[PDB]
RNA sequence: CGGAAGGGAUAACCGCUGAAAGCAUCUAAGCGGGAAGCCCGCCCCAAGAUGAGGCCUCCCACGGCGUCAAGCCGGUAAGGAC
RNA sequence: GGGGAGGUUUGGCACCUCGAUGUCGGCUCGUCGCAUCCUGGGGCUGAAGAAGGUCCCAAGGGUUGGGCUGUUCGCCCAUUAA
RNA sequence: CCGAGCGCGGGAACAACCGAGACCGCCAGCUAAGGCCCCCAAGUCUGGGCUAAGUGGUAAAGGAUGUGGCGCCGCGAAGACAGCCUCACUGGUCGAGUGGCGCCGCGCCGAAAAUGA
């Protein structure tokens, strides 16, 4: 199972032969292989990658210690590609051959505290005719005596987007190993500068 | 005035399932979890013994059960009722099977539980073999 | 019951022959002697359930038998215009109407042979197996209820 | 971009072998096939899973009291908070 | 002609509520039942095929926009896998 | 009988169903109904049957080679019942049982609902 981390750069059309091209970037970015987990003494299959940089100034923490014993330049972040492993070193776009499909987890934008409107597409009151204390209501939400009480899981106002969230089986249109670049079809979630995790789909 | 016990020490048992009967054996696995076989039986304390099970993948149970016979669980979400036959139970965890039975034989109360948790099942056989293992039947 | 390499076990007798070996899982609660020549079962009680095992392994310990030594193998009959049998090294290969010739493998243990495209010699030790994979191929393509086309045994048409 | 593909167990139904019942029978022992349904699979939450799980790395003595045991009080460590 | 199931209709009874249990239709939000409208799997057919008829299995999901009327319903227009 | 015994034991819970009419006290005994595998006091008691449906765990007309028990009536070693195209029948042959009806016990189908069992 293939992976890496990066981040959402952008995106922005292109042109493969005469056909327009919605394309979104991803900085797949060299990452180092921190550590490898296995049933030996994990229970499971997986790699820590790293991912960017860190100065070796809130690296005062034991991390110090998890980067040294792998022997690698401290990263700012790392997460686990699970059933993926590479070999001891690095990995990088390389992994991805364009025309390839690729799922993509990443954080949506947050929406905080937002209607039942917004939140769950209802249809709310009439903006006229009447009632106009209800215009982006709920309505009615159980019934009487029976069961009387609201059910578990009613869709109702709350906290919206800022969650983990994953497109699935983009086409990677392209990749630029020359600056780490990684191009798919745009709709991968989180904004600009957000984090996210490219991998191989499940299709076939 | 009747006489009250002090402090005393669990009597670790190990009982082997293989074989038994599933309802059968929990009846007595319940009472070992209580006193109510030492004749210094006290209601109020958690004294009885700290059973526990192996080789459970292996109970027998009567008529058809197996394939009919189901445990229900419920989420509190609607249609949250789930409904598992006892074959896919052993199929998985299967010590499930054993320890819902013995669990629906202790008292509800806050000392129920406590009781539950000296009864201890495996798949087996072995086990954490800490100290008494006395083969029991 | 003569060739036979029979032999009694805690739950299941097991049958031997020059064509090969057959384990035969019969219940426990009967008799199964083995004479030096031909075996036999016996049943505790008159009673309705044992009645009904004895019978049934009582022959199927003889299916055993006259598997390990003669064997079995059933004929299948291929009818219609188009539709024809072919062999493919030990795989059988047909055409029958479907935009693609159905490729059926034999299970192991069975093996079946092609005569001409319009028979098919399936054929093992197993009664069960050959039964089993005689029907399986009849199921690719039931008897037309309406011709007189697809697969058949020896028996007469629907029409 | 998604509903899947796929694996497993099945319903009606289609069978194999097969007695009770010398025949017959899909069934009583046993076996095969079979649904947008069931269990997985996909995505999300998730160890207050008080049954509170695991792995990697970091820090480590007591300084005066409690004669018993559970504790109390000042400075620290990794590190955390303001 | 005979026996039932259901508790959606029309009724019977007057047991809670008269120091108050707001009544029709619409809207919004639905959830459950299956005796299934569609899609899925099947048996039979007076099933050539295509299409139907009837029964069986099967809630997973789905089940349109308007004209008239307060209407529910119904009729009608244009569709629909429904 | 409740009302006035919504005081006590049983019936899961339940005024009037089963037991029984509470003057007070007791860390004594005996029984009632109902029970004696665990939750929960008391036999996983002894002897003999029946049931294979979770029946039991609560439905009918009606239907059926479910399963035990009982009875009568037809064929047969003068060879009978099945299948060996066969049923009848002789040589065939397993050859000794077989076919029809009726009565009883327990079960089966008939048997679809709305928040989670
Ligand atoms: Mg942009
Ligand atoms: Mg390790
Ligand atoms: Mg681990
Ligand atoms: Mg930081
Ligand atoms: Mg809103
Ligand atoms: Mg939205
Ligand atoms: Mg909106
Ligand atoms: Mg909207
Ligand atoms: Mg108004
Ligand atoms: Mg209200
Ligand atoms: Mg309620
Ligand atoms: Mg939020
Ligand atoms: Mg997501
Ligand atoms: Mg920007
Ligand atoms: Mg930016
Ligand atoms: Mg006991
Ligand atoms: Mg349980
Ligand atoms: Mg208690
Ligand atoms: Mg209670
Ligand atoms: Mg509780
Ligand atoms: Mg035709
Ligand atoms: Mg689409
Ligand atoms: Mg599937
Ligand atoms: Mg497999
Ligand atoms: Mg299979
Ligand atoms: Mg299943
Ligand atoms: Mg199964
Ligand atoms: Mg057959
Ligand atoms: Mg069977
Ligand atoms: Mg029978
Ligand atoms: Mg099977
Ligand atoms: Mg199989
Ligand atoms: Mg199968
Ligand atoms: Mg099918
Ligand atoms: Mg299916
Ligand atoms: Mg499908
Ligand atoms: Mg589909
Ligand atoms: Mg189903
Ligand atoms: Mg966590
Ligand atoms: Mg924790
Ligand atoms: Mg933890
Ligand atoms: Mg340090
Ligand atoms: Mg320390
Ligand atoms: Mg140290
Ligand atoms: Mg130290
Ligand atoms: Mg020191
Ligand atoms: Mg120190
Ligand atoms: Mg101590
Ligand atoms: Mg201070
Ligand atoms: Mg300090
Ligand atoms: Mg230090
Ligand atoms: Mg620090
Ligand atoms: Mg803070
Ligand atoms: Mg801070
Ligand atoms: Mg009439
Ligand atoms: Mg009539
Ligand atoms: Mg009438
Ligand atoms: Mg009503
Ligand atoms: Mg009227
Ligand atoms: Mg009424
Ligand atoms: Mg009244
Ligand atoms: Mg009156
Ligand atoms: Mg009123
Ligand atoms: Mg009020
Ligand atoms: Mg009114
Ligand atoms: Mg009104
Ligand atoms: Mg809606
Ligand atoms: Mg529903
Ligand atoms: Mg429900
Ligand atoms: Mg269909
Ligand atoms: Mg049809
Ligand atoms: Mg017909
Ligand atoms: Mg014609
Ligand atoms: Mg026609
Ligand atoms: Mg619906
Ligand atoms: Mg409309
Ligand atoms: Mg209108
Ligand atoms: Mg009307
Ligand atoms: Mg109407
Ligand atoms: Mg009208
Ligand atoms: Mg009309
Ligand atoms: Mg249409
Ligand atoms: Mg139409
Ligand atoms: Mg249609
Ligand atoms: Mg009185
Ligand atoms: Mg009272
Ligand atoms: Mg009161
Ligand atoms: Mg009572
Ligand atoms: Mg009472
Ligand atoms: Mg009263
Ligand atoms: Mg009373
Ligand atoms: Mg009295
Ligand atoms: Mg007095
Ligand atoms: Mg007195
Ligand atoms: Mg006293
Ligand atoms: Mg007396
Ligand atoms: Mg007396
Ligand atoms: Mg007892
Ligand atoms: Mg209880
Ligand atoms: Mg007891
Ligand atoms: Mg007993
Ligand atoms: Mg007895
Ligand atoms: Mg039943
Ligand atoms: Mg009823
Ligand atoms: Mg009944
Ligand atoms: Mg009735
Ligand atoms: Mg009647
Ligand atoms: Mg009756
Ligand atoms: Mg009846
Ligand atoms: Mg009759
Ligand atoms: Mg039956
Ligand atoms: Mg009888
Ligand atoms: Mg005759
Ligand atoms: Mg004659
Ligand atoms: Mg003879
Ligand atoms: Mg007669
Ligand atoms: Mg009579
Ligand atoms: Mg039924
Ligand atoms: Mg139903
Ligand atoms: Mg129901």
């Amino acid at each position: 199972m293939k992976g890496i981390l990066g981040v959402k750069v952008g995106m922005t059309r292109i042109f493969r032969d005469d056909r327009a091209v919605p394309v979104t970037v991803i900085l797949a970015g060299p990452c180092p292989v921190v550590q490898r987990r296995t049933p030996e003494k994990d229970g499971y299959t997986a790699v820590q990658l790293g991912f960017l940089p860190q100065n070796p100034k809130r690296v005062n923490r034991p991390l110090k210690g998890h980067f040294a014993k792998a022997g690698v330049e401290p990263v700012r972040i790392l997460r686990e590609i699970r059933d993926f492993n590479p070999e001891g070193d690095t990995v990088t776009v390389e992994i991805f051959k364009p025309g390839e499909r690729v799922d993509v987890t990443g954080t949506s934008k947050g929406r905080g505290f937002a209607g039942v409107m917004k939140r769950w597409n209802f249809a709310g009151g009439p903006d006229s005719h009447g009632a106009h204390k209800i215009h982006r209501h709920p309505g009615s939400i159980g019934n009487r005596k029976t069961p009387g009480r609201v059910y578990k899981g009613k869709k109702m106002a709350g906290h919206y987007g800022a969650e983990r969230v994953t497109v699935m089986n983009l086409e990677v249109v392209d990749v630029i190993p020359e600056e780490n670049l990684l191009l798919v079809k745009g709709a991968v979630p989180g904004p600009n500068g957000g984090l996210v995790i490219v991998r191989e789909t499940k299709k076939a | 005035k009747t006489y009250v016990p002090k402090q005393v020490e669990p009597r670790w048992v190990l009982i082997d399932a293989e074989g038994k009967t599933l309802g059968r054996l929990a009846t007595k696995i319940a009472t070992l979890l209580r006193g109510k076989h030492r004749p210094d039986w006290t209601p109020n304390v958690a004294m009885g013994d700290f059973v526990v099970v192996v080789n459970a993948d292996k109970i027998r149970v009567t008529g058809k059960k197996l394939e009919q016979k189901i445990y229900t669980r419920y989420s509190g979400y609607p249609g949250g009722l789930k409904k598992i036959p006892l074959e896919k139970m052993l199929a998985t965890h299967p010590e499930r099977v054993l320890e819902h039975a013995v669990k629906g034989m202790l008292p509800k109360g806050p000392l129920g539980r406590r009781l539950f948790k000296r009864l201890k099942v495996y798949a087996g056989p072995d086990h954490p073999h800490q100290a008494q293992r006395p083969e029991k039947l | 019951p003569k060739g036979v390499s029979v032999e009694v076990a805690p739950g299941r007798v097991k049958v031997k022959g020059p064509k090969g070996e057959l384990e035969v899982p019969v219940s426990p609660e009967m008799r199964v002697v083995v004479e030096e020549g031909v075996v036999r079962v016996e049943r505790p009680s008159d009673e309705r359930r044992h009645k009904s095992l004895h019978g049934l392994t009582r022959t199927l310990i003889a299916n055993a038998v006259k598997g390990v030594s003669e064997g079995y193998s059933k004929e299948l009959l291929i009818k219609g215009i188009g539709y024809r049998a072919r062999l493919v090294g030990r795989a059988l290969e047909l055409t029958v109407g479907f935009s693609h010739p159905v490729v059926v493998e034999p299970p192991e243990g069975i093996t079946f042979e092609v005569p001409e495209p319009t028979r098919v010699r399936v054929s093992g030790i197993d009664k069960q197996k050959v039964g089993q994979v005689a029907a399986n191929i009849r199921a690719i393509r039931k008897p037309s209820a309406y011709h007189e086309k697809g697969i058949y045994y020896a028996g007469e048409p629907v029409r």
